[PDB]
Protein backbone atom coordinates (compact mmCIF):
# COMPACT_ATOMS: atom_id res chain seq x y z
CA UNK A 1 0.00 0.00 0.00
CA UNK A 2 2.52 2.82 0.88
CA UNK A 3 4.65 1.38 -1.73
CA UNK A 4 2.09 2.41 -4.47
CA UNK A 5 1.19 5.76 -2.39
CA UNK A 6 5.08 6.91 -3.32
CA UNK A 7 3.22 7.26 -6.77
CA UNK A 8 0.78 9.32 -5.12
CA UNK A 9 3.60 11.79 -3.57
CA UNK A 10 5.51 11.63 -6.88
CA UNK A 11 5.37 11.09 -10.72
CA UNK A 12 2.62 12.54 -11.80
CA UNK A 13 2.03 12.59 -15.51
CA UNK A 14 -1.85 11.20 -16.68
CA UNK A 15 -5.25 11.05 -15.05
CA UNK A 16 -5.79 6.96 -16.54
CA UNK A 17 -2.72 6.15 -13.78
CA UNK A 18 -4.78 8.24 -11.02
CA UNK A 19 -8.14 6.31 -11.80
CA UNK A 20 -6.49 3.29 -11.75
CA UNK A 21 -4.98 3.92 -8.50
CA UNK A 22 -7.84 4.43 -6.69
CA UNK A 23 -9.23 1.21 -8.48
CA UNK A 24 -6.40 -0.06 -6.41
CA UNK A 25 -7.53 1.07 -2.77
CA UNK A 26 -11.11 0.25 -3.85
CA UNK A 27 -10.04 -3.21 -4.54
CA UNK A 28 -8.40 -2.68 -1.00
CA UNK A 29 -11.91 -1.20 -0.16
CA UNK A 30 -10.52 1.83 1.64
CA UNK A 31 -13.44 3.60 0.39
CA UNK A 32 -13.23 6.92 1.81
CA UNK A 33 -9.59 7.00 1.23
CA UNK A 34 -10.15 6.87 -2.48
CA UNK A 35 -12.39 9.62 -2.69
CA UNK A 36 -9.94 11.67 -1.17
CA UNK A 37 -7.88 10.67 -3.83
CA UNK A 38 -10.02 11.80 -6.30
CA UNK A 39 -10.07 15.51 -4.50
CA UNK A 40 -6.02 15.90 -4.91
CA UNK A 41 -6.46 14.96 -8.63
CA UNK A 42 -9.07 17.44 -9.39
CA UNK A 43 -6.76 20.27 -7.69
CA UNK A 44 -5.06 19.77 -10.40
CA UNK A 45 -6.14 19.39 -13.62
CA UNK A 46 -8.80 22.00 -13.60
CA UNK A 47 -12.28 22.01 -15.92
CA UNK A 48 -11.36 19.98 -18.74
CA UNK A 49 -9.52 16.57 -17.35
CA UNK A 50 -11.30 17.03 -13.99
CA UNK A 51 -14.45 16.28 -15.77
CA UNK A 52 -13.01 12.77 -16.92
CA UNK A 53 -12.42 12.38 -13.47
CA UNK A 54 -15.19 13.88 -11.82
CA UNK A 55 -18.16 11.89 -13.66
CA UNK A 56 -16.25 8.38 -12.33
CA UNK A 57 -15.59 9.74 -8.80
CA UNK A 58 -19.50 11.11 -8.59
CA UNK A 59 -21.27 8.17 -9.64
CA UNK A 60 -19.31 6.11 -7.38
CA UNK A 61 -19.05 8.10 -4.14
CA UNK A 62 -23.59 8.21 -4.74
CA UNK A 63 -23.38 4.89 -4.86
CA UNK A 64 -21.51 4.98 -1.69
CA UNK A 65 -22.95 6.77 1.07
CA UNK A 66 -25.83 6.91 -1.17
CA UNK A 67 -25.15 10.64 3.85
CA UNK A 68 -26.89 13.52 1.34
CA UNK A 69 -25.02 16.45 2.81
CA UNK A 70 -21.55 15.59 1.96
CA UNK A 71 -22.04 14.50 -1.59
CA UNK A 72 -23.79 17.42 -2.17
CA UNK A 73 -21.45 19.97 -1.39
CA UNK A 74 -19.04 17.79 -3.49
CA UNK A 75 -21.30 18.46 -6.49
CA UNK A 76 -21.90 21.99 -5.28
CA UNK A 77 -17.43 21.92 -5.39
CA UNK A 78 -18.00 20.35 -8.81
CA UNK A 79 -20.58 22.77 -10.32
CA UNK A 80 -17.50 25.72 -10.43
CA UNK A 81 -22.30 20.17 -18.38
CA UNK A 82 -24.51 17.07 -18.34
CA UNK A 83 -22.63 15.97 -15.30
CA UNK A 84 -25.14 18.15 -13.80
CA UNK A 85 -27.85 17.07 -15.06
CA UNK A 86 -27.16 13.83 -14.09
CA UNK A 87 -26.16 14.84 -10.91
CA UNK A 88 -29.36 17.03 -10.43
CA UNK A 89 -31.28 13.73 -11.30
CA UNK A 90 -29.88 11.81 -8.66
CA UNK A 91 -30.75 14.47 -6.19
CA UNK A 92 -34.16 15.09 -6.77
CA UNK A 93 -35.07 11.38 -6.09
CA UNK A 94 -32.64 10.22 -3.63
CA UNK A 95 -35.62 20.35 -2.77
CA UNK A 96 -36.72 19.53 -6.57
CA UNK A 97 -37.78 23.09 -7.49
CA UNK A 98 -34.19 24.24 -6.13
CA UNK A 99 -32.94 21.34 -8.87
CA UNK A 100 -34.92 22.83 -11.57
CA UNK A 101 -33.13 26.08 -11.18
CA UNK A 102 -30.34 24.44 -11.47
CA UNK A 103 -30.57 23.14 -14.41
CA UNK A 104 -32.37 26.50 -15.68
CA UNK A 105 -28.53 27.87 -14.24
CA UNK A 106 -30.36 24.29 -24.49
CA UNK A 107 -33.13 23.74 -25.70
CA UNK A 108 -33.65 20.09 -24.97
CA UNK A 109 -32.41 21.73 -21.28
CA UNK A 110 -35.64 23.61 -21.24
CA UNK A 111 -37.52 20.84 -22.10
CA UNK A 112 -36.11 18.52 -20.02
CA UNK A 113 -36.90 20.91 -16.53
CA UNK A 114 -40.06 21.35 -17.91
CA UNK A 115 -41.16 17.36 -17.55
CA UNK A 116 -39.64 17.16 -14.20
CA UNK A 117 -41.70 20.20 -13.39
CA UNK A 118 -44.54 18.79 -14.57
CA UNK A 119 -43.58 15.63 -12.67
CA UNK A 120 -43.69 17.79 -9.56
CA UNK A 121 -47.35 18.55 -11.10
CA UNK A 122 -48.91 20.92 -14.03
CA UNK A 123 -49.59 24.63 -12.60
CA UNK A 124 -45.40 25.21 -12.57
CA UNK A 125 -45.04 23.89 -16.68
CA UNK A 126 -46.92 26.66 -17.95
CA UNK A 127 -45.01 29.21 -15.72
CA UNK A 128 -42.01 27.23 -17.28
CA UNK A 129 -42.77 28.48 -20.65
CA UNK A 130 -42.62 32.29 -19.66
CA UNK A 131 -38.95 31.43 -18.80
CA UNK A 132 -39.00 29.31 -21.70
CA UNK A 133 -39.46 32.33 -24.05
CA UNK A 134 -36.31 34.04 -23.34
CA UNK A 135 -35.55 27.40 -33.49
CA UNK A 136 -37.26 28.19 -29.98
CA UNK A 137 -40.34 29.71 -30.56
CA UNK A 138 -40.78 26.47 -32.22
CA UNK A 139 -40.93 24.95 -28.90
CA UNK A 140 -42.22 28.71 -27.64
CA UNK A 141 -44.86 27.74 -30.12
CA UNK A 142 -45.47 24.54 -29.12
CA UNK A 143 -45.68 25.46 -25.47
CA UNK A 144 -48.46 28.73 -26.49
CA UNK A 145 -50.59 25.65 -27.94
CA UNK A 146 -50.22 23.95 -24.72
CA UNK A 147 -50.44 27.21 -22.84
CA UNK A 148 -52.94 29.06 -24.86
CA UNK A 149 -55.20 25.54 -25.15
CA UNK A 150 -54.58 25.57 -20.92
CA UNK A 151 -56.39 28.84 -20.20
CA UNK A 152 -56.05 33.44 -14.38
CA UNK A 153 -57.80 32.38 -17.63
CA UNK A 154 -58.02 36.14 -18.95
CA UNK A 155 -54.30 36.91 -18.52
CA UNK A 156 -54.44 33.02 -20.34
CA UNK A 157 -55.91 34.24 -23.40
CA UNK A 158 -54.47 37.50 -23.74
CA UNK A 159 -51.47 35.91 -23.22
CA UNK A 160 -52.74 33.53 -26.20
CA UNK A 161 -52.96 36.98 -27.94
CA UNK A 162 -49.18 37.96 -26.86
CA UNK A 163 -47.30 34.40 -28.53
CA UNK A 164 -50.02 34.37 -31.48
CA UNK A 165 -48.97 37.68 -31.85
CA UNK A 166 -44.84 36.99 -30.56
CA UNK A 167 -43.92 35.58 -33.93
CA UNK A 168 -45.91 28.74 -40.79
CA UNK A 169 -49.26 28.05 -41.89
CA UNK A 170 -50.54 25.89 -39.10
CA UNK A 171 -49.63 28.87 -37.40
CA UNK A 172 -52.14 30.57 -38.97
CA UNK A 173 -54.63 27.47 -38.07
CA UNK A 174 -53.83 27.98 -34.79
CA UNK A 175 -54.72 31.42 -34.40
CA UNK A 176 -57.57 31.09 -36.84
CA UNK A 177 -58.32 28.63 -33.72
CA UNK A 178 -57.90 31.09 -31.20
CA UNK A 179 -60.32 33.30 -32.76
CA UNK A 180 -62.93 30.39 -33.57
CA UNK A 181 -62.71 29.38 -30.09
CA UNK A 182 -64.70 32.38 -29.20
CA UNK A 183 -68.71 32.37 -29.05
CA UNK A 184 -68.91 34.77 -31.78
CA UNK A 185 -66.07 37.16 -30.96
CA UNK A 186 -62.83 35.76 -32.12
CA UNK A 187 -63.70 36.71 -35.52
CA UNK A 188 -62.31 39.99 -36.07
CA UNK A 189 -59.31 38.45 -33.95
CA UNK A 190 -59.25 35.84 -36.38
CA UNK A 191 -59.02 37.58 -39.49
CA UNK A 192 -56.48 39.76 -38.24
CA UNK A 193 -54.35 36.83 -37.17
CA UNK A 194 -55.13 35.20 -41.07
CA UNK A 195 -54.28 38.59 -42.27
CA UNK A 196 -50.81 38.37 -39.82
CA UNK A 197 -50.30 34.96 -41.53
CA UNK A 198 -50.94 36.21 -45.15
CA UNK A 199 -48.90 39.19 -44.56
CA UNK A 200 -46.22 36.44 -43.36
CA UNK A 201 -46.90 34.95 -46.61
CA UNK A 202 -45.81 38.12 -47.97
CA UNK A 203 -42.43 38.82 -46.40
CA UNK A 204 -41.87 34.71 -47.18
CA UNK A 205 -42.95 34.97 -50.91
CA UNK A 206 -40.53 38.34 -50.91
CA UNK A 207 -37.72 36.43 -49.87
CA UNK A 208 -35.68 35.47 -53.21
CA UNK B 1 3.49 22.46 -0.32
CA UNK B 2 5.59 21.91 2.42
CA UNK B 3 3.36 18.81 3.97
CA UNK B 4 2.18 20.48 6.70
CA UNK B 5 -0.48 19.36 8.78
CA UNK B 6 -0.74 20.82 12.10
CA UNK B 7 0.64 24.15 11.15
CA UNK B 8 -1.62 24.85 8.52
CA UNK B 9 -4.26 24.61 10.79
CA UNK B 10 -2.07 26.89 13.18
CA UNK B 11 -2.38 29.07 10.11
CA UNK B 12 -5.78 28.53 9.67
CA UNK B 13 -6.87 29.44 13.21
CA UNK B 14 -4.65 32.02 13.57
CA UNK B 15 -6.20 33.29 10.27
CA UNK B 16 -9.94 33.30 10.84
CA UNK B 17 -10.03 34.67 14.38
CA UNK B 18 -10.14 38.66 13.60
CA UNK B 19 -10.11 38.42 9.20
CA UNK B 20 -13.51 37.61 8.80
CA UNK B 21 -14.57 40.94 10.42
CA UNK B 22 -15.93 43.13 7.55
CA UNK B 23 -16.73 39.04 4.67
CA UNK B 24 -16.03 35.35 4.88
CA UNK B 25 -16.08 33.95 1.48
CA UNK B 26 -12.42 33.72 1.12
CA UNK B 27 -12.67 31.91 4.50
CA UNK B 28 -15.39 29.32 2.99
CA UNK B 29 -13.00 28.64 0.16
CA UNK B 30 -9.97 28.27 2.76
CA UNK B 31 -12.57 25.67 4.21
CA UNK B 32 -12.83 24.00 1.07
CA UNK B 33 -8.92 24.33 0.53
CA UNK B 34 -8.48 22.56 3.78
CA UNK B 35 -10.94 20.10 3.16
CA UNK B 36 -8.82 19.31 -0.06
CA UNK B 37 -5.87 19.09 1.98
CA UNK B 38 -7.12 16.88 4.85
CA UNK B 39 -8.43 14.81 1.37
CA UNK B 40 -5.15 14.28 -0.48
CA UNK B 41 -13.31 11.95 9.66
CA UNK B 42 -12.21 15.48 8.22
CA UNK B 43 -14.98 17.04 7.17
CA UNK B 44 -15.55 19.19 10.29
CA UNK B 45 -14.53 22.38 7.95
CA UNK B 46 -17.31 20.92 5.65
CA UNK B 47 -20.52 21.67 7.77
CA UNK B 48 -18.46 24.60 9.12
CA UNK B 49 -18.26 26.65 5.80
CA UNK B 50 -21.70 25.38 4.96
CA UNK B 51 -23.30 27.18 8.42
CA UNK B 52 -21.07 30.19 8.26
CA UNK B 53 -22.46 30.45 4.31
CA UNK B 54 -26.41 29.42 5.06
CA UNK B 55 -25.99 32.71 8.13
CA UNK B 56 -24.42 34.74 5.82
CA UNK B 57 -26.90 34.62 3.13
CA UNK B 58 -28.66 37.81 4.20
CA UNK B 59 -32.10 38.44 5.75
CA UNK B 60 -33.62 40.65 3.47
CA UNK B 61 -37.70 41.08 3.94
CA UNK B 62 -39.45 38.37 6.19
CA UNK B 63 -40.12 35.48 3.87
CA UNK B 64 -36.95 35.53 2.43
CA UNK B 65 -35.44 35.27 5.69
CA UNK B 66 -37.92 32.51 6.63
CA UNK B 67 -37.21 30.82 3.67
CA UNK B 68 -33.82 30.24 4.43
CA UNK B 69 -34.71 29.50 8.14
CA UNK B 70 -36.06 26.30 7.04
CA UNK B 71 -32.45 25.76 4.72
CA UNK B 72 -30.02 26.07 7.83
CA UNK B 73 -32.50 24.62 10.35
CA UNK B 74 -32.23 21.26 8.04
CA UNK B 75 -28.55 21.49 7.52
CA UNK B 76 -28.03 21.95 11.65
CA UNK B 77 -30.60 19.12 11.86
CA UNK B 78 -28.92 16.73 9.53
CA UNK B 79 -25.73 17.57 11.01
CA UNK B 80 -27.27 23.97 21.06
CA UNK B 81 -29.64 21.74 19.57
CA UNK B 82 -32.50 24.10 21.71
CA UNK B 83 -31.33 27.93 21.24
CA UNK B 84 -31.15 27.01 17.29
CA UNK B 85 -34.71 25.54 17.20
CA UNK B 86 -35.99 29.08 19.55
CA UNK B 87 -33.75 30.88 16.62
CA UNK B 88 -35.51 29.18 14.28
CA UNK B 89 -39.10 29.82 15.93
CA UNK B 90 -38.55 33.25 16.16
CA UNK B 91 -37.18 33.86 12.22
CA UNK B 92 -40.34 32.32 11.45
CA UNK B 93 -42.72 33.90 13.86
CA UNK B 94 -41.30 37.49 12.49
CA UNK B 95 -42.17 36.88 8.96
CA UNK B 96 -43.59 40.32 7.42
CA UNK B 97 -45.80 38.25 5.30
CA UNK B 98 -47.14 36.35 7.95
CA UNK B 99 -49.57 34.08 5.99
CA UNK B 100 -47.30 31.39 5.03
CA UNK B 101 -44.73 30.92 7.99
CA UNK B 102 -48.03 29.49 9.94
CA UNK B 103 -47.45 26.06 7.58
CA UNK B 104 -44.11 26.34 7.08
CA UNK B 105 -42.96 26.19 10.78
CA UNK B 106 -45.79 23.35 12.23
CA UNK B 107 -43.82 21.67 10.26
CA UNK B 108 -39.97 22.16 11.15
CA UNK B 109 -42.09 23.05 14.88
CA UNK B 110 -43.50 19.46 14.38
CA UNK B 111 -39.99 17.42 13.23
CA UNK B 112 -38.02 19.61 15.98
CA UNK B 113 -40.50 18.50 18.92
CA UNK B 114 -40.21 15.10 18.10
CA UNK B 115 -36.44 14.92 17.93
CA UNK B 116 -41.30 14.77 26.49
CA UNK B 117 -44.42 12.69 24.48
CA UNK B 118 -47.21 14.60 26.61
CA UNK B 119 -45.92 18.50 27.05
CA UNK B 120 -44.76 18.68 23.35
CA UNK B 121 -48.21 17.32 22.15
CA UNK B 122 -49.98 20.07 24.34
CA UNK B 123 -48.13 22.66 22.87
CA UNK B 124 -49.02 22.30 19.45
CA UNK B 125 -52.76 21.33 20.13
CA UNK B 126 -52.96 24.61 21.94
CA UNK B 127 -63.34 22.79 19.45
CA UNK B 128 -66.18 20.64 21.32
CA UNK B 129 -65.39 17.97 18.64
CA UNK B 130 -61.80 17.84 19.04
CA UNK B 131 -62.27 16.88 22.51
CA UNK B 132 -64.59 14.03 21.49
CA UNK B 133 -62.31 12.65 18.92
CA UNK B 134 -59.84 12.51 21.26
CA UNK B 135 -61.22 11.04 23.68
CA UNK B 136 -62.12 7.93 21.33
CA UNK B 137 -58.66 7.39 19.77
CA UNK B 138 -55.86 8.77 22.57
CA UNK B 139 -55.12 5.83 25.15
CA UNK B 140 -57.68 3.15 23.03
CA UNK B 141 -54.72 3.13 20.27
CA UNK B 142 -52.19 3.02 22.35
CA UNK B 143 -49.61 3.45 19.69
CA UNK B 144 -46.91 5.24 18.52
CA UNK B 145 -47.91 5.44 15.40
CA UNK B 146 -51.32 6.73 13.94
CA UNK B 147 -53.96 7.06 17.15
CA UNK B 148 -51.46 9.30 18.81
CA UNK B 149 -49.69 9.73 15.34
CA UNK B 150 -52.68 11.38 14.26
CA UNK B 151 -54.37 12.34 17.48
CA UNK B 152 -53.17 15.86 17.05
CA UNK B 153 -52.32 16.30 13.26
CA UNK B 154 -55.63 15.43 12.30
CA UNK B 155 -57.86 17.82 14.64
CA UNK B 156 -55.18 20.41 13.22
CA UNK B 157 -55.75 19.57 9.69
CA UNK B 158 -59.49 20.30 9.89
CA UNK B 159 -58.74 23.59 11.37
CA UNK B 160 -59.78 18.45 6.34
CA UNK B 161 -62.59 18.09 4.24
CA UNK B 162 -62.61 14.32 4.79
CA UNK B 163 -62.88 14.40 8.52
CA UNK B 164 -65.79 12.93 9.00
CA UNK B 165 -64.95 10.17 6.85
CA UNK B 166 -61.53 9.56 8.54
CA UNK B 167 -63.26 9.98 12.43
CA UNK B 168 -65.97 7.45 11.24
CA UNK B 169 -63.15 4.95 10.19
CA UNK B 170 -60.92 5.62 12.89
CA UNK B 171 -64.06 4.84 15.40
CA UNK B 172 -64.68 1.50 13.48
CA UNK B 173 -60.83 0.38 13.38
CA UNK B 174 -60.66 1.32 17.75
CA UNK B 175 -63.96 -0.26 18.66
CA UNK B 176 -63.26 -3.80 16.67
CA UNK B 177 -59.91 -3.78 18.41
CA UNK B 178 -67.87 -3.12 16.72
CA UNK B 179 -71.52 -1.23 16.85
CA UNK B 180 -70.77 1.54 19.38
CA UNK B 181 -67.80 3.24 17.54
CA UNK B 182 -69.89 2.56 13.98
CA UNK B 183 -73.02 4.42 15.27
CA UNK B 184 -71.19 7.42 16.45
CA UNK B 185 -69.57 7.99 12.62
CA UNK B 186 -73.83 6.94 11.51
CA UNK B 187 -74.97 9.55 14.05
CA UNK B 188 -71.74 12.32 12.80
CA UNK B 189 -73.07 11.52 9.23
CA UNK B 190 -76.54 13.45 9.24
CA UNK B 191 -74.64 16.69 11.12
CA UNK B 192 -75.79 12.89 1.28
CA UNK B 193 -72.82 12.37 3.93
CA UNK B 194 -74.84 10.21 5.92
CA UNK B 195 -74.99 7.56 2.91
CA UNK B 196 -71.58 7.10 3.30
CA UNK B 197 -71.35 6.35 6.74
CA UNK B 198 -74.67 4.13 6.15
CA UNK B 199 -73.48 2.03 3.13
CA UNK B 200 -70.08 1.45 5.39
CA UNK B 201 -71.56 0.27 8.37
CA UNK B 202 -73.99 -2.38 6.38
CA UNK B 203 -71.26 -3.45 4.56
CA UNK B 204 -69.60 -4.72 7.70
CA UNK B 205 -79.51 -7.53 6.76
CA UNK B 206 -78.90 -5.27 9.48
CA UNK B 207 -76.89 -2.67 8.35
CA UNK B 208 -78.80 -3.26 4.88
CA UNK B 209 -82.34 -2.46 6.50
CA UNK B 210 -80.33 1.03 7.92
CA UNK B 211 -79.29 2.21 5.02
CA UNK B 212 -82.93 1.72 3.15
CA UNK B 213 -84.70 3.05 6.97
CA UNK B 214 -82.08 6.39 6.48
CA UNK B 215 -82.38 6.78 2.72
CA UNK B 216 -86.23 6.91 2.63
CA UNK B 217 -86.45 9.47 6.10
CA UNK B 218 -83.84 11.53 3.98
CA UNK B 219 -85.56 11.28 0.91
CA UNK B 220 -79.88 10.98 -7.95
CA UNK B 221 -76.88 9.67 -6.51
CA UNK B 222 -77.72 9.06 -3.54
CA UNK B 223 -80.89 6.94 -4.14
CA UNK B 224 -78.81 5.03 -6.90
CA UNK B 225 -76.73 3.66 -4.36
CA UNK B 226 -79.43 2.80 -2.38
CA UNK B 227 -82.00 1.05 -4.99
CA UNK B 228 -79.14 -0.81 -5.98
CA UNK B 229 -78.03 -2.35 -2.56
CA UNK B 230 -81.23 -3.70 -1.80
CA UNK B 231 -82.06 -4.78 -5.42
CA UNK B 232 -78.41 -6.61 -5.16
CA UNK B 233 -79.43 -7.96 -1.67
CA UNK B 234 -81.95 -10.10 -3.32
CA UNK B 235 -87.57 -6.00 -7.90
CA UNK B 236 -90.87 -4.68 -5.57
CA UNK B 237 -88.35 -1.91 -3.93
CA UNK B 238 -86.46 -1.74 -6.54
CA UNK B 239 -89.26 0.07 -8.51
CA UNK B 240 -90.50 2.13 -5.45
CA UNK B 241 -87.75 3.61 -5.19
CA UNK B 242 -87.50 4.62 -8.86
CA UNK B 243 -91.18 5.94 -8.73
CA UNK B 244 -89.96 7.79 -5.51
CA UNK B 245 -86.49 9.32 -6.93
CA UNK B 246 -85.92 9.39 -11.18
CA UNK B 247 -89.29 11.62 -11.51
CA UNK B 248 -79.52 10.95 -16.32
CA UNK B 249 -82.83 10.46 -14.05
CA UNK B 250 -84.83 9.32 -17.44
CA UNK B 251 -81.96 7.20 -18.43
CA UNK B 252 -81.76 5.79 -15.08
CA UNK B 253 -85.11 4.77 -14.83
CA UNK B 254 -84.85 2.79 -18.18
CA UNK B 255 -82.16 0.97 -16.63
CA UNK B 256 -83.64 0.38 -13.76
CA UNK B 257 -86.47 -1.48 -15.40
CA UNK B 258 -84.22 -3.67 -17.87
CA UNK B 259 -82.75 -5.17 -14.44
CA UNK B 260 -85.41 -5.23 -11.98
CA UNK B 261 -88.28 -6.80 -14.81
CA UNK B 262 -85.54 -8.77 -17.00
CA UNK B 263 -86.38 -12.19 -15.63
CA UNK B 264 -94.47 -5.97 -18.90
CA UNK B 265 -91.57 -4.19 -19.86
CA UNK B 266 -92.27 -3.01 -23.13
CA UNK B 267 -95.97 -2.10 -22.59
CA UNK B 268 -94.77 0.05 -19.76
CA UNK B 269 -91.45 1.29 -21.65
CA UNK B 270 -92.90 2.47 -24.21
CA UNK B 271 -95.63 4.10 -22.67
CA UNK B 272 -93.27 5.88 -20.62
CA UNK B 273 -91.18 6.47 -23.55
CA UNK B 274 -93.92 8.50 -25.25
CA UNK B 275 -95.09 10.05 -22.45
CA UNK B 276 -91.77 11.76 -21.83
CA UNK B 277 -91.62 12.65 -25.80
CA UNK B 278 -95.00 14.34 -25.35
CA UNK B 279 -93.31 16.19 -22.25
CA UNK B 280 -90.11 17.13 -24.00
CA UNK B 281 -87.38 15.11 -32.95
CA UNK B 282 -86.32 14.11 -29.22
CA UNK B 283 -87.61 10.30 -29.63
CA UNK B 284 -83.95 8.68 -29.64
CA UNK B 285 -84.20 6.88 -26.52
CA UNK B 286 -87.45 5.42 -28.01
CA UNK B 287 -85.98 3.37 -30.60
CA UNK B 288 -82.95 3.25 -28.86
CA UNK B 289 -85.20 1.44 -25.79
CA UNK B 290 -86.77 -1.19 -28.16
CA UNK B 291 -83.66 -2.25 -29.90
CA UNK B 292 -82.34 -3.48 -26.49
CA UNK B 293 -85.00 -4.98 -25.71
CA UNK B 294 -85.83 -6.90 -29.00
CA UNK B 295 -82.00 -8.08 -28.44
CA UNK B 296 -82.24 -8.85 -24.64
CA UNK B 297 -85.02 -11.24 -25.51
CA UNK B 298 -84.23 -14.90 -25.51
CA UNK B 299 -83.87 -16.87 -28.00
CA UNK B 300 -77.52 -15.67 -32.37
CA UNK B 301 -79.44 -15.54 -34.86
CA UNK B 302 -83.03 -15.58 -33.74
CA UNK B 303 -82.38 -13.03 -30.75
CA UNK B 304 -80.63 -10.69 -33.03
CA UNK B 305 -83.42 -10.61 -35.95
CA UNK B 306 -85.76 -10.05 -33.13
CA UNK B 307 -84.23 -7.21 -31.87
CA UNK B 308 -83.95 -5.64 -35.26
CA UNK B 309 -87.89 -5.76 -35.55
CA UNK B 310 -88.26 -4.57 -31.95
CA UNK B 311 -85.57 -1.66 -33.02
CA UNK B 312 -87.28 -1.15 -36.16
CA UNK B 313 -90.98 -1.08 -34.68
CA UNK B 314 -90.04 2.07 -32.67
CA UNK B 315 -88.40 3.66 -35.27
CA UNK B 316 -91.54 3.08 -37.99
CA UNK B 317 -93.96 4.51 -34.86
CA UNK B 318 -91.30 7.23 -33.58
CA UNK B 319 -91.02 8.37 -37.59
CA UNK B 320 -94.92 8.64 -38.04
CA UNK B 321 -95.42 10.43 -34.81
CA UNK B 322 -94.75 13.85 -34.75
Amino acid sequence: RKLERARDLFEQALDGCPPKYAKTLYLLYAQLEEEWGLARHAMAVYERATRAVEPAQQYDMFNIYIAEIYGVTHTRGIYQHAREMCLRFADMECGEIDRARAIYSTWKDFEVRHGNEDTIKEMLRIRRSVQATYFMASQMLKVSGSATGTVAPGQSGMDDMKLLEQRLAAEAERDQPLRAQSKILFVRSDASREELAELAQQVNPEEI
Amino acid sequence: NQKEFERVRVIYKYALDRISKQELFKNYTIFEKKFGDRRGKRRFQYEEEVKANPHNYDAWFDYLRLVESDAEAEAVREVNVPPIQEKRHWKRYIYLWINYALYEELEAKDPERTRQASLELIPHKKAKMWILYAQFEIRQKNLSLARRALGTSIGKCPKKLFKVYIELELQLREFDRKFLEFGPENCTSWIELETILGDIDRARLAISQPRLDMPEVLWIDFEIEQEETERTRNYRRLLQRTQHVKVFELSSGKEGSLTKCRQKTMRNCEEKEERLMLLESFEEEFGTASDKERVDKLMEKVKKRRKVQTDDGSDAGWEEYF
